[PDB]
This record gives structure tokens, C-alpha cells and sequence, in this order.
């Protein structure tokens, strides 16, 4: 709180990168957690129009 | 989640009968009641032509039975009146 | 070909419970059918000169001269 | 012609002021903007129905995702807040998790701790003290 | 030592019931980010539509123009809330 | 439908409930035919309710024009400079009284649309969620496959 | 052909074990019906979409007060498919007409006459 | 009646032990007390309130608006005090009721500002083959409200 008009809503919007380490896992588990990360349905913000996806590095 | 609420004697809906619903929602700033609700003043009526029913019907049934009981024992009089003379 | 899963049995289930109970609670009546007779011929006698009573008060409203006389206002002018 | 009519541009005109952002020549023929224009007011009113689901899902969207930030599913979320007679609804809980995520934190963390009243008072059965914040405010 | 959630990274949740057991009391001041937790502070049309693409990670379609009919149905003074 | 029309945010006018309320409604003209059939019901309007109503509000200043129309019209002015014209045209005194106060009840704002139904102007108070929120910080400040 | 189905009358004789599943007495059965159309009466015979209009049960989960009388039963025993029976219980008395205005019908199945907004 | 740690010998849930409700109740009447001193002292910034006004829930600070699709039948500029509140929160506390607050607790006013319509709002129903178009113009009534203090008080 108490932040201009501008750094907050470059905050709330901003993408993170997420690193997700695939080493004995199963393809399709894995690819939940990615997908629910690249739309941006682990944010409260979310909207589909609103465009708030993440980056899902997958190693 | 509705079926607790059946546990609890609640109403299955929250919307139903209760606090959140049955209260005023407002009231005049000095203190004054506010004119009831439309809502309110309709369930109220429903309500109350719900429990006229419940009596009516509870008189019925007892009167009823009671009339019941005097066709039974005067046919036993009229047994009992007819074995003479 | 179409197939049971388990929210239809789950729910054919409960339908059956409620059904049980309306089972029992039918089976208790507070009278036999000798103590009811007659019990309430009263108040349906009532209710249906009631409903015999408003199908033969029908008949043409009231036809008033004020309504009439009130049509001529369409021309009320000022002064 | 003993009365042909005069007034036709308006009926004209007063469908073609809804057609007015079509595409093609919906925007300007009658003929064609007349099934375009009753077939818009058509999904205008259904659509009634479909913002207030479409509004609700949302909700249930944003109160999964900012549940799942603190451990919980939703299921167990808005279970064990009815279960606390926490009679927020779905609107109030998504916008408490995106303006006030202090609040929304302590709503989660009563209703993990009614989720486990309710799994430990579910174990040890029988005659025992209910929970804390398992207990029930009896309205009469 | 109970805790409902890992009282750790947002807010210190100390949840309460009154005497009446009618309200609910939360209490929840915020917890500060720790010094020790910090780093110091370090002191052609084709090409340029795949360099933006691979710039802001998007697809190549969104930086192709669009036609007047779609510049002008655009609303230019849109209205502003908060 | 609400792509045709244009839409709007909810809004006062300076603030209307904040400090004081002030009255929206500044100007009412009506004009009124003295022989003509379709102003009779302003006709008895003026006669009867237009003085209770220009005393049961003293800041709104109401001209009765009285020309020969042919259909009689209510412009309200409103104090954000907007005018809402609409008719009274063969209208009963009630229903024109119920329109006169419909008027005065309400703003010069515009009857499109109106997007959400409500407006804070500060709608978070413990901090709006920024995706740093709900998260726990590491040690000197580290991210994933940082050796140092 | 698809007829009108009698049911037979074991199907209406409760057994000690509904009785302990149940909160039913044998002796002493209660007055009151409540009624509530939980199925809709379409893809159903005209005649239970009849009986449905004749026990007031038009609107679903509506509750309805009826008799606990034979001939109440009749028709509850031809529709007992799309209702819900629950005794109505009265914990206090029947309301008088002091009480008349002030009852709610909670959804236990009793109906109080004393219905404040209070907490106990 | 032992059961070697194998993967399903025990539940894979981690168990809670939740804690007794001697010491429980005593920390709630500390945390209790604290917080009835922050509402003392004025320690809190502004309150933000969830209000039942009319059928939803409004979340609400103070001074904003609320836009409530039915005519309430009072003047323009009339103060209302909201009852059903159900959550009042500040920066540091909450206090949620089962299901409503106080009406000593906590008070929300507003007044009044315009008593509009609704914009006009079509509802056409039209069926295919069957030359079946109807069509009707609605316009709801509508009140703003100004929401002018929540204000608070120290009844814990």
C-alpha cells in the first residue's frame, strides 16, 4: 500500500518466472501445475482478457 | 453447503429465515426504524396464513375425534336403551 | 451406450432414502377411516356456496354520470 | 393511393440506430439489419444469464487461486466457512483476496483451523468438548 | 506451537472468538521483509516483428497493423475509474 | 444492448455526499398551452402542485413559460450543465408530478450505462496483491540455481 | 401398458427398526403433515400432475401443512414420489391469537411460536 | 496392533495437534484484549465494512458509493444507517460476526445522493419459424448511496 498509481499496477501485473523441475515426474502432472501458471489462474487478479501469465521454465 | 446447515436447524439457504434476512437492513441515522421491507411484509403474511392453517386444521382433526366419540356412545345408549321393557 | 457413474448412484440413493421415509411417515394415520368421516363437511359445503356464490354474482358493472360527464374535461381551457 | 405512409423513415430509422457498428451492409440495409438487429437483442437477453454465471465463476477462479496460495482448495475454504457461520459470499471473498490479502489470509487460516476441528472431533468419536471455533451461535 | 498456516510471509494471523463466542477477532499485523533477506543494490518489417516477438515473448500477430475499420471503431477517450 | 450504447463509471458529482448534498437540479422549464388539450393535465399542474413543489425545494428555480405550444415539455437543467428535455404530453397531474420529482431526485449524470455497481476510490486498505504478497523470502536474497 | 400402480399395503407397516431409525411412535402418531414437492410433475401421469394441484404443491420446495387422515394419505401415497413427509412437531403449543403473526416454520420440521432475532 | 512405516501404514497428511482449550481460550482473551486496545487507543487507519445492504454484500469503505437496483422510497440527502454489517476490517484487524456484528460494535452510515433509472434495458424473445417476437423496454429504479463513516467502538 501507499504506492503511486503507476508501481502499483506495474506490481500487481508484473510476470514471474517460475523454475519447475521435471526429474522423475510424470509429463502431464507437471504440465497442470505449468498450465496453471502460464494462463495466470494462480493469481486472484486474473482475467482471460487481462493478460497476467507467468514464465514456466521446466528443466 | 447447505446440508450442515440442515444439521444445525438452520435454513438450508442462508438466504432462508434468520438473521441475515429478517433484520432491517437500514435505519435512520437519529434512530428511527425504517418502514419494513416489501419482502418481509409478504413472508410475514405467508407465514401467518401458514399458522391459521396449522390451528384449522389441528380444530378439524379434534373436533373431529370428538364428534366421533359422541356417535359412539350414544349408539352404545341406544344399545343399552333397547334392551329393556 | 451410456454408463452409471457415481453421482448417479449417489443420487438415485438419496432419492431412494426420502422416498423410505415417506414410507414410514405414511404408514401411522392419526384416524381411521370411520373417525374421519363427516369431519369436515361442513366447511366444505362453505366453501364451495362460496365458489357457487361468486359464479352467480356476475352481472354488469355501475354506469355512472360523472364518468360521462367527466369525458367533457378533454376541452378545459384557462382564462 | 388514398393514405399511403408518410412516415417510414422513422421505422427505418429507428432500427437502424442499434445497427449502426455492424459489419458489412448490416449497418445500412434494412432488410439485413432487421435479422441482425433482433438476433443482437436476443443474446442481449440471454446473456443476462451468462454474466451473472460468468461473474461466478470468475469469483471461483480468483477465491482458488488465492486459496491455493495458502495451502487450501476451495472446496475446503468455503466448506469450513459456512461451517463458521462466516456467511460472506463468493463476490466479497474474491475481492477481500485481491484488495486485502491480510483478511483473506485470516479467513483462510479460520477455516484450515475448522477444517481440523472438524477432522479431529471426526477421529476421536464420541462424547467429547467440541472445538473452539467449532461451536454454533443457536438463533432463536 | 499450533498454527493454521505458516504464519511466516504476509501478516502474523492470530485468530480469537470472544467471551460471547459470537465475533470472530482476527488479528494480523504485517510481517516485514528481514534485512538479512536482501541484496544490495547492483551498481525491415519481418526482423523487427521477430526481435519484439522475442523481446516481450510474445507471438509475431499482435505487432501487424490493423485496418481503419479497426483503428477508428477504437474508443479514444475511454472512461477512467480510480 | 451495451455495445451500442456507451457506458460509464459510477460517479458523483463534486463529491455529492461527502461533505453536504446539494440539490442537482437547478432550472425546470415548463411550457404550457393555455387552450390546447394535450397541456391540460399541466394545465392543472401548475395550479395546483407547482408552488407545493417549488417550496418543498427553494434551490431549484422553476419558469412556467405558458406559450401556445403544441406539445408541452419539462427541461430540467442540471448544475453540471446538462438537460434533460422530456415531455409532459398528455400527461394526468399525477403521473407528471411523479415524472417532476423523478427529475429533481436525480443528476445531470447520463442514463447509459453504468459499468460496475459501485466506486471506491480506495478500494484496498491492507495493500492490493501484488504477486509478492503470499510469498516467503529466502536467505540474502536468493532465486532458484543461485550457488553464492 | 403403462397403468396407475397400486401399492400394496406391507409397503405402508412400519417395523420397530424404523421406528428406532426414524423418530416415530405407533401410539399417539402425529397430527400434521408437511408436504413438499421435491420432483417436478412433468414426465410424471396426468393424474399425479392433479394430485400435486390438489394438495397445493405447485411451486417445489414449498412446504405445505396437510392432515394426517386416511384419505390424505391416499393421495399422499399416489405422488409419494415427488414429496418430502415430515411430521410437523410443535414444541410449544399451537399458536394462539397472541402468537398468530410472530411463528416461523424452521426446517427441523417445528414450528415456533416465538420467533425473535436474537441470539440465545 | 502396530503397523511397520510402510507408504500406507499411516494417512500421508501430516497430523495436527490442536492445542487444549484452556491455554486456548486464555490466548484468545489476550489477543481480545489487545485488540479492543487498538480500537481504544485509535490505533486503526480506515475501516473497510462488509455490509448486507439490501440482498448482496457490499464491500465497502467509507467515502464511496454504492449503486442498489431499487427505489428505497427516501429523500435525496437522508442518512441511513446500514445494519448487517458482517465484517469490519482495518489495516491490522478484523472482527467477523456469526453471521452479523454488533449493532453496538460497529456503525455504517450513508446518505442518499440521486435516485435514478436504470439505463433502458431490452428484453426481446423471438422463436424461430414461429413468428414469435416480443419485445419490452425496462428501466429498474435506483438509488446511490454515500458511504459516509464506518465507525467503531470498543464493545468486545
Amino acid at each position: 500500500s501507499s504506492f503511486s498509481r503507476a508501481p502499483q499496477q506495474w506490481a500487481t501485473f508484473a510476470r514471474i518466472w517460475y523454475l519447475l523441475d521435471g526429474k522423475m515426474q510424470p509429463p502431464g502432472k507437471l504440465a497442470a501445475m505449468a498450465s496453471i501458471r502460464l494462463q495466470g489462474l494462480h493469481k486472484p487478479v486474473y482475467h482471460a482478457l487481462s493478460d497476467c501469465g507467468d514464465h514456466v521454465v521446466i528443466m | 453447503g447447505g446440508q450442515w446447515r440442515l444439521q444445525q436447524g438452520l435454513a438450508a439457504n442462508p438466504s432462508g429465515y434468520g438473521p441475515l434476512t429478517e433484520l432491517p437492513d437500514w435505519s435512520y441515522a437519529d434512530g428511527r426504524p425504517a418502514p419494513p421491507m416489501k419482502g418481509q411484509l409478504r413472508r410475514k403474511a405467508e407465514r401467518e396464513t401458514f399458522a391459521r392453517r396449522v390451528v384449522l386444521l389441528s380444530q378439524e382433526m379434534d373436533a373431529g375425534l370428538q364428534a366421533w366419540q359422541l356417535r359412539q356412545q350414544k349408539l352404545q345408549e341406544e344399545q343399552r336403551k333397547q334392551e329393556n321393557a | 451406450p451410456r454408463f452409471v457413474s457415481l453421482r448417479a448412484k449417489q443420487n438415485m440413493i438419496r432419492r431412494l432414502e426420502i422416498e423410505a421415509e415417506n414410507h414410514y411417515w405414511l404408514s401411522m394415520p392419526y384416524m381411521t377411516r370411520e373417525q374421519e368421516r363427516g369431519h369436515a363437511a361442513v366447511r366444505r359445503r362453505e366453501a364451495f356456496e362460496a365458489i357457487k356464490a361468486a359464479a352467480t354474482s356476475k352481472f354488469p358493472p355501475h354506469r355512472f354520470i360523472a364518468d360521462q360527464l367527466d369525458h367533457l374535461n378533454v376541452t378545459k381551457k384557462w382564462s | 393511393l388514398r393514405n399511403r405512409v408518410t412516415d417510414r423513415y422513422f421505422r427505418i430509422q429507428e432500427v437502424l440506430k442499434h445497427a449502426r457498428h455492424f459489419r458489412g451492409r448490416k449497418n445500412r440495409c434494412y432488410r439485413l439489419a432487421v435479422r441482425t438487429v433482433i438476433r443482437a437483442f436476443v443474446k442481449c437477453t440471454k446473456a443476462r444469464y451468462l454474466k451473472k454465471k460468468n461473474m461466478r465463476t470468475l469469483w471461483i477462479n480468483r477465491i482458488t487461486a488465492a486459496s491455493q496460495e495458502h495451502g487450501l482448495k476451495y472446496p475446503a475454504l468455503i466448506g469450513n466457512l459456512v461451517k463458521c457461520q462466516v456467511e460472506l459470499n463468493r463476490k466479497v471473498l474474491a475481492d477481500l483476496a485481491i484488495y486485502e490479502p491480510k483478511t483473506f489470509k485470516s479467513l483462510a487460516a479460520l477455516a484450515s483451523r475448522r477444517r481440523h476441528e472438524g477432522f479431529a472431533a471426526a477421529l476421536g468419536d464420541g462424547k467429547e468438548p467440541e472445538g473452539i471455533f467449532s461451536r454454533v451461535v443457536q438463533y432463536h | 506451537t499450533y498454527s493454521p498456516l505458516p504464519d511466516d510471509y504476509n501478516c502474523n494471523v492470530e485468530l480469537a472468538l470472544t467471551s460471547d463466542g459470537r465475533t470472530i477477532v482476527c488479528y494480523h499485523p504485517s510481517v516485514d521483509i528481514p534485512y538479512e533477506h536482501t541484496k544490495p543494490i547492483p551498481r525491415e518489417e519481418g526482423p523487427m516483428i521477430e526481435q519484439l516477438s522475442k523481446m516481450f515473448f510474445t507471438t509475431k500477430h499482435r505487432w501487424y497493423p490493423h485496418g481503419r475499420y479497426h483503428r477508428c471503431r477504437k474508443n479514444l477517450n475511454p472512461p477512467k475509474d480510480r | 444492448t451495451a455495445r451500442g450504447t456507451p457506458s460509464r463509471f459510477l460517479a458523483s458529482v463534486l463529491h455529492n455526499g461527502l461533505g453536504r448534498y446539494v440539490q442537482q437540479l437547478q432550472r425546470l422549464s415548463f411550457s404550457v398551452s393555455r387552450d390546447g388539450a394535450s397541456s391540460r393535465g399541466a394545465r392543472e399542474f401548475v395550479e395546483r402542485e407547482v408552488i407545493d413543489f417549488a417550496r418543498r425545494n427553494p434551490g431549484v428555480v422553476i419558469y412556467v413559460n405558458s406559450r401556445p405550444c403544441c406539445v408541452p415539455r419539462v427541461v430540467a437543467e442540471y448544475l453540471n450543465g446538462a438537460v434533460r428535455e422530456e415531455s409532459i404530453h398528455c400527461k394526468s397531474v399525477e403521473e407528471i408530478s411523479t415524472l417532476v420529482q423523478k427529475l429533481a431526485d436525480q443528476s445531470g449524470l447520463d442514463v447509459i450505462r453504468i459499468r460496475k455497481p459501485f466506486h471506491t476510490d480506495n478500494p484496498s486498505i491492507q495493500g492490493q496483491w501484488h504477486p509478492f504478497t503470499n510469498k516467503p523470502t529466502t536467505f540474502r536474497g536468493l532465486r532458484p540455481r543461485e550457488v553464492q | 401398458k403403462f397403468t396407475r400402480s397400486r401399492i400394496p399395503e406391507k409397503v405402508f407397516q412400519a417395523s420397530p427398526e424404523d421406528h428406532e431409525k426414524y423418530g416415530g411412535d405407533p401410539q399417539n402418531p402425529h397430527k400434521l403433515h408437511i408436504v413438499t414437492r421435491i420432483k417436478s410433475t412433468r414426465r410424471r401421469p396426468y393424474w399425479e400432475k392433479d394430485i400435486i394441484k390438489m394438495l397445493g404443491l405447485e411451486k417445489a420446495h414449498t412446504p405445505q401443512v396437510h392432515k394426517n387422515i386416511p384419505s390424505v394419505n391416499a393421495k399422499l401415497k399416489v405422488v409419494k414420489h415427488l414429496i418430502r413427509i415430515k411430521p410437523l412437531k410443535l414444541p410449544q403449543g399451537l399458536p394462539a391469537e397472541e402468537n398468530m403473526s410472530n411463528t416461523c416454520l424452521k426446517s427441523t420440521g417445528e414450528l415456533v411460536v416465538q420467533w425473535h432475532l436474537k441470539p440465545v | 496392533g502396530y503397523v511397520p512405516k510402510t507408504s500406507l501404514s499411516s494417512p500421508p497428511w501430516p497430523e495436527v495437534v490442536l492445542p487444549d482449550p484452556v491455554e486456548e481460550t486464555r490466548h484468545h482473551a489476550e489477543v481480545v484484549k489487545k485488540v479492543n486496545e487498538m480500537i481504544v487507543t485509535g490505533q486503526y487507519g480506515r475501516l473497510f465494512a462488509v455490509v448486507h445492504f439490501a440482498s448482496r454484500q457490499w464491500k465497502v469503505t467509507s467515502e464511496d458509493l454504492i449503486l442498489i437496483g431499487n427505489e428505497l422510497d427516501l429523500a435525496c440527502g437522508e442518512r441511513i444507517r446500514l445494519e448487517k454489517v458482517l465484517l469490519v476490517g482495518a489495516d491490522n484487524f478484523t472482527l467477523l460476526g456469526k453471521p452479523l456484528l454488533g449493532k453496538d460494535l460497529v456503525r455504517v452510515e450513508a446518505t442518499v445522493i440521486e435516485k435514478t433509472e436504470s439505463w433502458p434495458r431490452i428484453i426481446m424473445r423471438f422463436r424461430k419459424r414461429k413468428n414469435f417476437k416480443k419485445k419490452r423496454i425496462v428501466t429498474t429504479p435506483q438509488t446511490v448511496l454515500r458511504i459516509n463513516s464506518i465507525e467503531i467502538a470498543p464493545c468486545l
